[PDB]
RNA sequence: ACCGAUAGUGAACAGUACCGUGAGGGAAAGGUGAAAAGCACCCCGGAAGGGGAGUGAAAUAGAACCUGAAACCGUGUGCUUACAAGUAGUCAGAGCCCGUUAAUGGGUGAUGGCGUGCCUUUUGUAGAAUGAACCGGCGAGUUACGAUUUGAUGCAAGGUU
RNA sequence: AGAACAUGGGUGAUAAGGUCCGUGUUCGAAAGGGAAACAGCCCAGACCACCAGCUAAGGUCCCAAAAUAUAUGUUAAGUGG
RNA sequence: GUCCUUUGGACAAUGGUAGGAGAGCGUUCUAAGGGCGUUGAAGCAUGAUCGUAAGGACAUGUGGAGCGCUUAGAAGUGAG
């Protein structure tokens, strides 16, 4: 019913037929992604994966491929004359679960 | 990705029972306070109260170690000049136990506005009897 | 020839007093005050990029503490034991499934449990 | 490849108002509309001022008349506030009200964490060391002629007036 | 115009958060964690994003994260003779 | 930066005051080329937009005659 997989730096808990963001995947929009590090299978029957699950395959559906929000990174020192100014927008690619294998 | 539960709002907090009897004032302070606090629950936020009541019934059968009667002065200032007050342990626990206690559980909660609230759901008595049994209270047993 | 000092003093004035919008009394309407506000924002902020991840994982350990002693066992033997079973899941995984489903939660308590 | 009303003459309307016994010093102050067609008449009012009506492309263009920023002063309203200790923000986060350059949307914010303004001068300043009531305008490495050293370009035992 | 610290010395009184040299470190010009707070002490050098993980110095009863952990000993004093 | 140089796979690097070096953003004016404007220019006000920064657009309301862009040039060229 739910499942764990380890992608980017970062692990994310999922289920059939929800939207994830996560760091940017190399795919174009309308593909279908799948996922390899399974590490929890939590369904009626459960699945350890203390290494990985062997096996446990999670599929996807890539669409809006984009970047995020915008932040201003601003510094500066009290009594000397050195600030810093720059602006950061990070990427993301969005996805929609529609199979958890085990 | 966010995946995280932090709305505690819509808790259930229940109601718990301790008795004194020959127990160390610390130990039981510290252990009643966790509770008070929250911090026993695999739903824990510190922004909202979660945590429960605690109903603290014989509060004269303390017990102290080494000499800490005669010693442990309590004090207290006034704020007018020369107005400072005080009383040693073993008589403050000998008159108004109750006190006693619940001073010593106020002292180890946050002194923010949600931690006094916090120490709102405490209920100390002096003897092994007290009037909440409408709110069933269950025993809880100190866990150390 | 000779320049004005004309309609550019007001347009980098203005980004500042409106990005300054919601501060209390003189803080969001004089210039001096409100760039004053906003560059101490600025670097509140970085300080506070990084905090948010030492706070999360602290609530995340006291969440797990909380779950493990349900169980009769503490937080640190816990994440040993998982450790030598192996068990790569992570804290704020452990926090969300102890949070979910106890089930799930309680068998990796036992292969935890046992690894030791 | 000079200024456009704090500029350019002190002076776009003045060696005047004003100040000084005198020699003397010395300002602030441009703009209705294409055309006065510059609001007949009724209503309130002692009047001023206003409300209609009228003229006009347009009277929030009516003489305090082009546009009309900010400080500062008000009227109304969505959310919030009378157990609370503070450089007033930031990060988290319920509840209520919304609907945009529709997008990982906007307003407000119970409650939790962290957190002693800026500039100058100093070995060292939250400093009880200096400066600034606030907002607007103005306010500080330039030019001429020489010298040295880099870059570029033309010609070269020549090169240049 | 330099400063504290540890080590080598003069001066002073085997005084000074004193003063003068020498050998290092750090502040100056250095944010982050620890020492309650605390330029100069201990750990460590911030290009930007993340609600990923391992560690340093310091720590693990509550405030306030993590052992009311083990096994084995001292202490009864609480924080010139 | 580095160098195999597939300029990409890496080997990296990237706190900073006096101060040295590099690359840019905006303002006023001129030349040349192309534009816009009473079917509404500049200015002013608001917005949930874009750019690594200085900054640039577009929509709407107010305003009622002027003003951009591209390449080059010249300065009374930026205030807390």
């Amino acid at each position: 019913m739910f499942a764990i997989i380890e992608t980017g730096g970062k692990q994310i808990k999922v289920e059939e037929g929800q939207e994830i963001f996560v760091e940017k995947l190399d795919v174009n929009e309308g593909d279908t992604f799948t996922f390899d590090k399974v590490l929890f299978v939590g369904g009626d029957s459960v699945k350890v994966g203390a290494p990985t699950v062997e096996g446990a395959t999670v599929t996807a559906t890539v669409n809006k491929q984009g970047r995020g929000k915008k932040i201003t990174v601003f510094t500066y020192k009290r009594r000397k004359n050195s600030k810093r100014k720059k602006g950061h927008r990070q990427p993301y690619t969005k996805l929609t679960i529609d199979k958890i294998n085990a | 990705m966010q995946t995280f539960m932090a709305n505690e709002s819509n808790i259930e907090r229940k109601w718990y029972v301790i008795d004194a009897e020959g127990q160390t004032l610390g130990r039981l302070s510290s252990e009643v306070a966790s509770i008070l606090r929250g911090k026993n629950k695999v739903t824990y936020t510190p922004h909202v109260d979660t945590g429960d009541y605690v109903i603290v019934i014989n509060a004269s059968k303390i017990e102290f170690t080494g000499n800490k009667e005669t010693d442990k002065v309590y004090y207290r200032h006034s704020n007018h000049p020369g107005g400072i007050k005080s009383i040693t342990a073993g008589e403050l626990r000998r008159t108004n136990p109750e006190r006693l206690i619940e001073n010593s559980i106020k002292g180890m909660l946050p002194s923010t506005r949600l931690g006094e609230k916090q120490g709102k759901k405490l209920f100390v008595y002096g003897g092994a009897e007290h009037p909440h049994a409408a709110q069933q209270p269950e025993n809880y047993e100190l866990r150390g | 020839p000779r320049v004005k000092g004309g309609t550019v003093t007001r347009a980098r004035r203005k980004k500042t007093i409106k990005l300054a919008k919601g501060y209390f009394g003189s803080k969001h309407t004089l210039y001096k005050v409100a760039k004053q506000q906003v560059m101490k924002s600025g670097q509140y902020a970085f300080r506070d990029r990084r905090q948010r991840k030492r706070d999360f994982r602290k609530l995340w350990i006291t969440r797990i503490n909380a779950a493990a002693r349900q169980h009769e066992m503490s937080y640190s033997r816990l994440m040993n034991g998982l450790k030598k079973a192996g068990i790569d899941i992570n804290r704020k995984m452990l926090s969300e499934i102890a949070i979910s489903d106890e089930k799930a939660f309680a068998q990796l308590v036992t292969k935890a449990k046992d690894a030791l």
